[PDB]
DNA sequence: CCCTGGAGAATCCCGGTGCCGAGGCCGCTCAATTGGTCGTAGACAGCTCTAGCACCGCTTAAACGCACGTACGCGC
């Protein structure tokens, strides 16, 4: 699996910052927004690894990225 | 197994405050994580606020002083109204 | 063994007085766990289930819906002051944010 | 005959409008699944993923992108400007200590 | 005691964003800034004041306001 | 109720300024004084409850608090200054770092 | 009975296994605590110590000050990258700011 | 009088262990054991909510290793997790 | 209008005091250490079965790219 940072596109961020209430998205803010969902995604999903090896379990469950999430003051609700 | 659930409160505290509206399995699950989350957090500063002065228990005073450091505005104040409601009713 | 008559009946309450305290002393949290304290808890938690819900059943009057979605809650969720900053580190899944647009965005 | 021809922020306001009531999921489902996959392939390379996980990290993701980009208009605004910049986004997170 | 909220001196202000690396300091800055003091201390002067109230004490401690600000994710050390 | 009523030095803005920055970067010292502080806090504590004591290090301790929570706000807001092309910062800077932080 | 011999000795720490365990007992985190738990969090809070020590003290023999004053620890914990952002909550008395000045404030 | 729990002479220790040249004033001595204090206080605290949510009643030598990937971030967690691997296997031998 | 030489003032290195907080020492006592003893949570073996991994049709809304110009980013 290579290349996959490319996956979330350029109309995903366009969709994104319209959400937020953006006016005028820029071409230079597409990496940048994908360095930051990568660099979150890095912590979080990285968080949920140690959950679940702690918990000996292989597959990592919805539970342990909400504790992962709820640790660093992101709790996520209806998981 | 069995696991522990907080729908059917919720959804009677619905009809007795709006019982024209319902409710959906979406809307459920973020309300039982969000009351969950709440018990975490109120029951969590109650074992700090004991655990500051040597307390070996919790009162009802432990849930009333969290009430007043997690929640804000007259929000804490409708709570701890609510809660000296419930413990007169209680005795 | 006389009749079995529930805490929350007896507060005047929906929620569970006894379940809330079993939690109380299997999440070791204290060593002890008063009478009053979830009571108070479950209060409090009534409370607080209650003003959502009622809020959000407003916001779904106001999209004129009457099942409560996940949008409803986190429009009831950020329109209160208290709520929202009380709920200010958390996310709310399909909920979205509030339709808001700044001034000088406006042509 | 002629083309309408929207003037730029008219398009950008209905889709504001749009998203901004709406709670669907922007992001696709599976390129963010596979994001998530060779994420997680540097720490555990024998690791599965359920698809309610997959579903609370895209919404979780999708909430703070969505904080951040408020954020980054908001400075944006501040700095007499309408379109975000790479340079606000940085700001965003050294004032939230992300950075 | 009234008009306590001008103890906070403008040049006391004028060191405080010294110390920040501030350029140049408006002469509006002050007002906002005095207000931005008083709302953090209406907090964390607030929680110290229920902190109090729940050890049966008529004078509060430094540790209950370390534990205030710890409780926001602002602990200080030292004290 | 009873009343009826040869040549100046000269220096230019901004190299004193960061004179001051440097020195006070470097410094440890307590830039806000102690009693107008400390009476602040007494104001505003009377407001919540009556007839309350502060202890010296509790002073002490509210008052570093609050030097460092306003030192990280002003940079803060001197970064937003800069990246608005400014070198003067103002107040809608410090309510965009207010809003920006969540609180 | 035998030599009380510390358990900080047995497992070659400083840090002090047996005063963690009392801690880890009687602060209301688990109905039991294992053997191994202590001397863990113990070697942890060694190294955490030890590496915030010798930061200081190099920052202090850049100040050259032979007393370890806050500044010196302010400085320790703002100039690595790991312990700013482990501390990055952290609000440290009597110890101010990082000294840098931005580009643009030079003329 | 009373005896109030501090790490004060173990920091010294530390110190005098890494740093044989070098002394401490007591305001850092205390900013250093607040330190502790609230490293003790997290790290305790993530290793209850990580044996509450496994289920299990007990804080083993793996709960405190979890708690430092998780708070600790990157070569600061896995020199953590080096020392408290090589503090265990000196304790049991 | 820009480059270079001379001097006013905040800042930095250094000699001398000493002093008041830091380092080392005396007990000793209360918390740290040793041994046994069980209830019991936890490590391990076998079943399974319900949800996840991989591939396939397909079709269709989602996405890359090119042409044009006017709101806006940037220089003055």
């Amino acid at each position: 699996l290579r290349d996959n940072i490319q996956g979330i596109t350029k109309p995903a961020i366009r969709r994104l910052a319209r959400r937020g209430g953006v006016k005028r998205i820029s071409g230079l803010i597409y990496e940048e927004t994908r360095g930051v969902l990568k660099v979150f995604l890095e912590n979080v999903i990285r968080d949920a690894v140690t959950y679940t090896e702690h918990a000996k379990r292989k597959t990592v469950t919805a539970m342990d990225v909400v504790y992962a999430l709820k640790r660093q003051g992101r709790t996520l609700y209806g998981f | 197994t069995r696991k522990e659930s907080y729908a059917i409160y919720v959804y009677k505290v619905l009809k007795q405050v709006h019982p024209d509206t319902g409710i959906s399995s979406k809307a459920m699950s973020i309300m039982n994580s969000f009351v969950n989350d709440v018990f975490e957090r109120i029951a969590g500063e109650a074992s700090r606020l004991a655990h500051y002065n040597k307390r070996s228990t919790i009162t009802s005073r432990e849930i009333q002083t969290a009430v007043r450091l997690l929640l804000p505005g007259e929000l804490a104040k409708h709570a701890v109204s609510e809660g000296t409601k419930a413990v007169t009713k209680y005795t | 063994r006389a009749k079995a008559k529930t805490r929350s009946s007896r507060a005047g309450l929906q929620f569970p007085v006894g379940r809330v305290h079993r939690l109380l002393r299997k999440g070791n949290y204290a060593e002890r766990v008063g009478a009053g304290a979830p009571v108070y808890l479950a209060a409090v938690l009534e409370y607080l289930t209650a003003e959502i819900l009622e809020l959000a059943g407003n916001a779904a009057r106001d999209n004129k819906k009457t099942r409560i979605i996940p949008r409803h809650l986190q429009l009831a969720v950020r329109n209160d002051e208290e709520l929202n900053k009380l709920l200010g580190r958390v996310t709310i899944a399909q909920g979205g944010v509030l339709p808001n647009i700044q001034s000088v965005l406006l042509p | 005959k002629k083309p309408h021809r929207y003037r730029p922020g008219t398009v950008a306001l209905r889709e504001i409008r749009r998203y901004q009531k709406s709670t669907e999921l922007l992001i696709r489902k599976l390129p963010f699944q596979r994001l998530v996959r060779e994420i997680a392939q540097d720490f555990k390379t024998d690791l599965r993923f359920q698809s309610s996980a997959v579903m609370a990290l895209q919404e979780a993701s999708e909430a703070y992108l969505v904080a951040l980009f408020e954020d980054t208009n908001l400075a944006a605004i501040h700095a007499k400007r309408v379109t975000i910049m790479p340079k606000d986004i940085q700001l965003a997170r050294r004032i939230r200590g992300e950075r």
